[PDB]
RNA sequence: ACCUCGAUGUCGACUCAUCUCAUCCUCGAGCUGAAGCAGGUUCGAAGGGUUCGGCUGUUCGCCGAUUAAAGAGAUACGUGAGUUGGGUUCAAACCGUCGUGAGACAGGUUGGUCCCUAUCUAUUGUGCCCGUAGGAAGAUUGAAGAGUGUUGCUUCUAGUACGAGAGGACCGAAGCGAGGACACCUCUUAUGCUCCAGUUGUAGCGCCAGCUGCACCGCUGGGUAGUAACGUGUCUAUUAGAUAAACGCUGAAAGCAUCUAAGUGUGAAACUAUCUCAAAGAUUAAUCUUCCCAUUUCGCAAGAAAGUAAGAGCCGUCAAAGACGAUGACGUUGAUAGGUUACAGGUGUAAGCAUAGUGAUAUGUUGAGCUGAGUAAUACUAAUUGCUCGAGGACU
RNA sequence: AGCGAAAUUCCUAGUCGGGUAAAUUCCGUCCCGCUUGAAUGGUGUAACCAUCUCUUGACUGUCUCGGCUAUAGACUCGGUG
RNA sequence: CAAGGAACUCUGCAAAUUAACCCCGUAAGUUAGCGAGAAGGGGUGCUUAUGUAAAAGUAAGCCGCAGUGAAGAACGAGGGG
C-alpha cells in the first residue's frame, strides 16, 4: 500500500504541495502504513502562504491509500491518489479545512475533530 | 568437482548393483500363437477378437 | 457415498435474496448503506456508476464509482449483505461487461444512455 | 546455454493436432506416438460430433481446425466429412475413435501406437 | 480431557454473513455419521482412546481381514479407520451425529493432510530472500543460503544437523486450532466452520475440541435479510 | 617463525547463519543521596529480537527519525568449489614530491578477465533389498527427538495509593496493534500459451463476407481451475513440578540471635512436560485386531518335492500425489481417464437476415454465440477370455 | 602575474552558505600554498566526448517482497559417448 | 507484474519511458557558424464531399480501451574536471 519514501498530495490548507515519508511509526520494521496510522513525514515544496515551509518535519495521518484495505464488514475502500493530514503533536490539525473525502476508519482511533470538519465521509 | 581418491571396483559394483533390468510382462494372443506385450497388439493385429492393422 | 459439489448452493439458501436488480457496466445506480455507531442506525446514500459485477451464488459483488471535489471514489459492495440496499435510476449503453477506463477519465465522458 | 532450437510451442501443438486430425479424417488409421494420439483424440471427437449438423455455421467453424492432405484437398476433405463420416454416427454419443498400443521402435525406442476410427 | 472428534470431507470454501455487519469467510465440510469401532480401556492398556471408522463402501470392495473384523462386531463396512486419544464415554456399536460434541460457537480445532506441493526450493519453503538480481548476478542467483559454520579443523567439516534446505513441501498432517464453527445442517448433513481450512479440496478432515481453549463458548447467530418485494 | 611456496584466495558489502555471557531489552530480586513516574548500581537468566537512511569502498565514525533496545563478542578477524569487485594491487596514463636517470612514493588520481559438469564425509528430501524365528492387511503405544518461546499502544480500576504543588503508579482486566510462523484462496489484486472479444499489416482458403498462418502470445481489454501475496483466519497464551538469585518458618552447633544441619515453605521468558511435527532398522527390533494354513509321504528325516489356497507384486487407465520411485483411487462384478449431455464461471450481443443511411455502420431477431483444466450422470472409447512371489510355524 | 584544499592539501571527516532528514563525495568563497605557479605552461573559453563526477522532472522488479506462465536443458526412458 | 518509485547498489549498471510523419513553439551562453530535432505541446483510424495528376488540407459522420493500433526508429534539464 504505502511504503517508505513515498511522495503524496496535501489535502489540507498547510501550504505544502508534496509530502514525503520519513518513517512509519509503531514498532520497528513495520514496513507499511495503512489508513489511520500516524507517520513522521516532511514537506517537499510549499507555497509562500502557510505555517510551514521547506525544511521542517512533522507527523501526519494517512487519509488516502490507492491500494485500499478490506473493512471488517466486507466493503473494501479504494482511492485514486494518496493524501494525508497534518498535526503538530495533538489530535488537533494544523489546517482549518480539509480538501477531499476522509475515511470512517479514523473513528476507530479518535480524531473526531478531523472528521467534524470534513465535507464528505464514508 | 572431481574425486580425490580413486573409486574401487567394489564401489562401482555396489553402485551398479541396481542396474539389473526388470523382466517385462508378456501375454499370449487369443488367435495368433505368440508371446506379445501386455495391453499391446501382436504382429497379426487382433488386440482382442478385433483387428486394426492390415498384416504387420 | 459420493459428493455433489452443488451443496455449496444447497446450504447457501439460508442467506439469499431475490430482489436484486440487473446491471452490468453503465446503468446509473444508487446504494443505501446503514451504519451502526449509535442507538439510531445512520442512512447514507451513494449514487454513481457501475464498474463490475461478479459472483456465482454468494460471491455476487459490484463496484460503484462516484466523484466528489474532483476526486473519484470506488466502493465495493457485497450484494448479499445485511443493511445494504441497491436501486437503479438510469441504465445506459455499454460495449463490455467489465470496464476499467474510468480510472483515468472523469467528466465529459459520461455513458450514453441506451433505448 | 544460448542458441537454442525454438522447440515445442503452443502454436506448434495447434499445428500438430490440426495436421494429425486432418490425416486421420483423410485415411482413418494413423501410426504415431501414444501421447500425440491421445492429445489429438479430443479434437478428433470434437470435430466429429460437431459435423453431425450440416449447417453453414458449423462448417465455417470446422474450417479452423481443418487442413488438406496428400490425396484429398481442402474442399475434398470438407465434403467427405459430412458425406461419409458424420452420417455414420447418429445414435452413438462420442467415442468415434480409439487407440491401441503398438511396440517400441529401435532407433529411438519411443512409445508407438495406432489410432483408428469406429468399426 | 473432554476431547471428542468427528471425521468428514471438506468440499469447498464459501462465506456466510451474520449480525453486527461483520464478515467471516466459511468453509464447507460434508459430514458423515461415524461408527464406533472400539475403546481402549484406560486401565487395560494404560491409555484411553476411542477408535472409529468412516467412509463406508461396498462390503466386498474391502480386503478380507477388515471385512471379517467388521463381520465379528457387526460394524458397517467402511474404508477409513482411525482413533483419537482420551475420547471417553462411547460404547461400541453406536452412531454419532455432530450435534453431541460442539455447541453453536465453541472453540474447535481442525486437522488434515496438507495439500501437495512437490519439490520446491528453500525460497518457497523457509521464506529465504532472493539473491540480488542487479549489479552483477552470476549464473547462480537463486540459492539455498550459505551453510558453513567455520573453516579448518577446529570448528568445521560439519554441516549443521537439520538446517533449512531446499526440500519437500506439503502433503503432511497439519492442524489449526482456536476455530469457531458457525453452521450445522442435520437436515442436510453438513457443517460450516470459520477460518481457512487446510487440506486439498476433497480430502479427509478431522474436527476436534481444541485444547487451546478448553470449551468456552461465544455464539454467532445469523441475521436474516430484511429487504424483499 | 612451529605447519603452507609441488600455491591453505586476502578487505568490505548481500544471503545464510550457529554459539558464549562481561545483558541491549522483556523478566526475578536486593541496595539507595529509591515521596511516586522515570531512576543509579550488584547478583540470576541465552528464550527471542536487536531499525530504516544520508556521507562513506569500507568496519567504524557523525548525523536524521523511530523503536524494547539499536548488545559485547566468537567461528581461516564465519560465509568467491554462492554473487560481485568499490582496493591495498597487476601492465595505460595525471599531477605533487624525490632522483643528474631509467623510475619510485597506503601521496592522492580514471579504466580494468573472479575457472571448476559432485567421488567420500556431513546435511536436506526421497527409494530397492533384507531383518524383526510363520506370512499378510490394518490400528496403536512411546525409546531417543525437532520446531514453536517477541512485545507495544488505548481504556478501567484510579487522578486511587504517592507527593505540599508539579506530576503520576505497582499489582490486574479488556480492546486494538506490529513482527514472525502455520496454513487457505470465498472475498482484493498478481499470473493464468489449444479461454473469450476488438483489432493493423501481410499471404492464402478462387473472389465479397467470413477464417487461418506469421509478425514476442502480433497488439489490446478481460478472464476458467490450479499455483501465489499485498488478501482471510489461527498461532506468540495459559496453567503443573523441581529450581538460579532473592524471600521465609521451626530450630540448635554458639542457653542469645539466626532461611539449614533435620523436617517443612514462597518464588523468573531459564529447566521437565503441558503446544505442534515425526517416530519400533527403539537390533534394547514393542502392543493389539483380523485373515491363510495342516496333500500319510517319497534323496543322506534332511521338514524333501506336489509349496498359499490370504495377499502382494508385473502392466494399464489416472491425480488428491508427482523429477524417478512412491503415495492414493480404479482395472467390464467399473465410474480410473477420454468423449457426449446438462449446468456452472468467464467473455458480451456469434454468423447469416431484415430495416435506416449512400457510406463507414446502428437497431431487432440475441441475456445470442463462444469457451483448456470446474461440477453431476452417461460403458460411447480406452483399463483383455494375461504372468510372478507368496501357507504345516527350529525351541519357551 | 594568474590561480588556489584545485586530478596538486599529509594533520583534513579545514571554516561558512547551498541543495537533502542526515553531505569524507558536490558547487562559490576564505588561504602560514608542509610541496601551486607561468613552455615539463597559467588562466578563461563557444561546439563535441561509447570520458569522470554530483542534484534533479517522467520512467520502471534496482528495491519493500516475491510470484506466475513458457520454452531448451536440467529429471526418466532408447542409441553413442 | 498491484502500491510505493532509486529507499538497492561504490555509482539510475541493467531494464523501462520519448520513438515514424506533419503542424505550433524554443532559452542561457558564444568564436555568431551553433547550441536546436533544445525545451514544451498538438493531429494521424474508417467513410463521404471539397479537392492537383496522386497525396495534401478541410468539413461532416461513424467505430473503439487505445488509432505510425503490431514491427522496426533520441529519456532530458543543469553546474564542475
Ligand atoms: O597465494 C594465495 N594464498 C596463499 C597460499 O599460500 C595464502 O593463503 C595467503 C593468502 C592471503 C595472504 N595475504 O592476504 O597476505 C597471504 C597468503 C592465493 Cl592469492 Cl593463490
Amino acid at each position: 500500500m504505502v511504503s517508505f519514501m513515498t511522495r503524496l498530495n496535501v489535502a489540507d490548507n498547510t501550504g505544502a504541495k508534496q509530502v514525503g515519508i520519513i518513517k512509519v511509526l509503531g514498532s520497528t520494521r513495520k514496513r507499511y502504513a495503512f489508513l489511520g496510522d500516524v507517520v513522521v513525514v516532511s514537506v517537499k515544496d510549499a507555497i509562500p502562504s502557510g505555517m510551514v515551509k521547506k525544511g521542517q518535519v512533522l507527523r501526519a495521518v494517512i487519509v488516502r491509500t490507492k491500494k485500499g484495505q478490506q473493512r471488517k464488514d466486507g466493503t473494501h475502500l479504494k482511492f485514486d491518489d494518496n493524501a494525508c493530514v497534518l498535526i503538530k503533536e495533538d489530535k488537533s490539525p494544523r489546517g482549518t479545512r480539509i480538501f477531499g473525502p476522509v475515511a470512517r476508519e479514523l473513528r476507530e482511533r479518535g480524531y473526531n475533530k478531523i472528521l467534524s470538519l470534513a465535507v464528505e465521509v464514508v | 568437482a572431481v574425486q580425490q581418491r580413486r573409486s574401487s571396483k567394489h564401489r562401482r559394483d555396489k553402485r551398479r548393483s541396481h542396474d539389473a533390468l526388470t523382466a517385462q510382462a508378456l501375454s499370449v494372443c487369443q488367435k495368433c500363437g505368440k508371446k506379445k506385450l501386455f495391453h499391446r497388439v501382436c504382429s497379426c493385429g487382433m488386440y482382442g477378437d478385433l483387428r486394426v492393422k492390415k498384416a504387420y | 457415498k459420493i459428493n455433489k459439489q452443488a451443496l455449496i448452493d444447497l446450504v447457501e439458501q439460508k442467506q439469499l435474496k431475490a430482489y436484486v436488480p440487473e446491471f452490468s457496466a453503465g446503468d446509473e445506480v444508487n446504494v443505501a448503506i446503514k451504519l451502526k455507531e449509535k442507538e439510531k442506525v445512520r442512512i447514507q446514500n451513494f449514487t454513481g456508476t457501475v464498474l463490475r459485477r461478479r459472483g456465482k451464488g454468494i460471491s455476487e459483488t459490484f463496484i460503484v464509482r462516484k466523484t466528489t471535489d474532483g476526486i473519484p471514489i470506488e466502493k465495493n459492495f457485497q450484494i448479499h449483505n445485511p443493511n445494504i440496499s441497491i436501486e437503479l435510476k438510469r441504465r445506459g449503453k455499454v460495449r463490455r461487461a467489465y470496464i476499467s477506463y474510468m480510472r483515468e477519465r472523469s467528466g465529459k465522458a459520461a455513458k450514453i444512455k441506451e433505448r | 546455454s544460448y542458441i537454442n532450437k525454438p522447440g515445442k510451442t503452443s502454436a506448434w501443438r495447434v499445428m500438430t493436432v490440426r495436421q494429425q486430425v486432418s490425416a486421420v479424417l483423410a485415411y482413418g488409421k494413423i501410426e504415431t506416438t501414444l501421447k500425440k494420439a491421445k492429445n489429438t483424440q479430443k479434437r478428433l471427437d470434437k470435430l466429429i460430433t460437431l459435423a453431425k449438423v450440416d449447417n453453414f455455421n458449423n462448417r465455417r467453424q470446422v474450417k479452423k481446425w481443418l487442413l488438406n492432405t496428400n490425396l484429398f484437398d481442402v474442399d475434398q476433405l470438407m465434403d467427405h466429412l459430412f458425406s461419409k463420416v458424420a452420417p455414420k454416427y447418429e445414435k452413438t454419443p462420442g467415442g468415434y475413435s480409439r487407440v491401441l498400443k503398438l511396440g517400441p521402435r529401435r532407433g529411438d525406442a519411443t512409445e508407438m501406437a495406432i489410432l483408428q476410427l469406429t468399426d | 480431557m473432554e476431547i471428542r472428534g468427528i471425521f468428514g470431507v471438506k468440499v469447498g470454501m464459501s462465506q456466510v454473513f451474520t449480525t453486527n455487519n461483520e464478515r467471516l469467510p466459511i468453509t464447507v465440510i460434508y459430514c458423515e455419521p461415524n461408527q464406533v469401532a472400539g475403546v481402549k480401556t484406560e486401565a487395560k492398556d494404560k491409555y484411553s482412546a476411542t477408535l472409529l471408522s468412516f467412509d463406508t463402501v461396498e462390503n466386498k470392495k474391502l480386503n478380507k481381514p477388515q471385512q471379517g473384523f467388521f463381520e465379528k462386531n457387526n460394524l458397517k463396512p467402511t474404508k477409513h479407520l482411525q482413533e483419537i486419544r482420551n475420547m471417553t464415554g462411547f460404547e461400541m456399536g453406536q452412531q454419532i451425529t455432530p450435534q453431541n460434541l460442539f455447541q453453536v460457537g465453541e472453540y474447535v480445532d481442525v486437522s488434515a493432510i496438507s495439500k501437495g506441493r512437490g519439490f520446491t526450493g528453500a525460497i518457497k519453503r523457509w521464506n529465504f530472500k532472493i539473491g540480488p538480481l542487479g549489479h552483477g548476478a552470476g549464473y547462480p542467483h537463486r540459492f539455498q543460503g550459505s551453510v558453513q559454520a567455520g573453516r579448518g579443523g577446529a570448528s568445521a567439516q560439519r554441516v549443521f544437523k537439520g538446517k533449512k534446505m531446499s526440500g519437500h513441501y506439503g502433503h503432511e498432517k497439519v492442524t489449526v486450532q482456536n476455530l469457531r464453527i458457525v453452521g450445522f445442517d442435520e437436515a442436510n448433513m453438513l457443517v460450516l466452520v470459520s477460518g481457512a481450512i487446510a487440506g486439498p479440496e476433497g480430502g479427509v478432515v478431522l474436527i476436534r475440541t481444541a485444547k487451546k481453549k478448553p470449551g468456552v463458548v461465544k455464539p454467532i447467530e445469523l441475521a436474516v435479510q430484511t429487504e424483499k418485494a
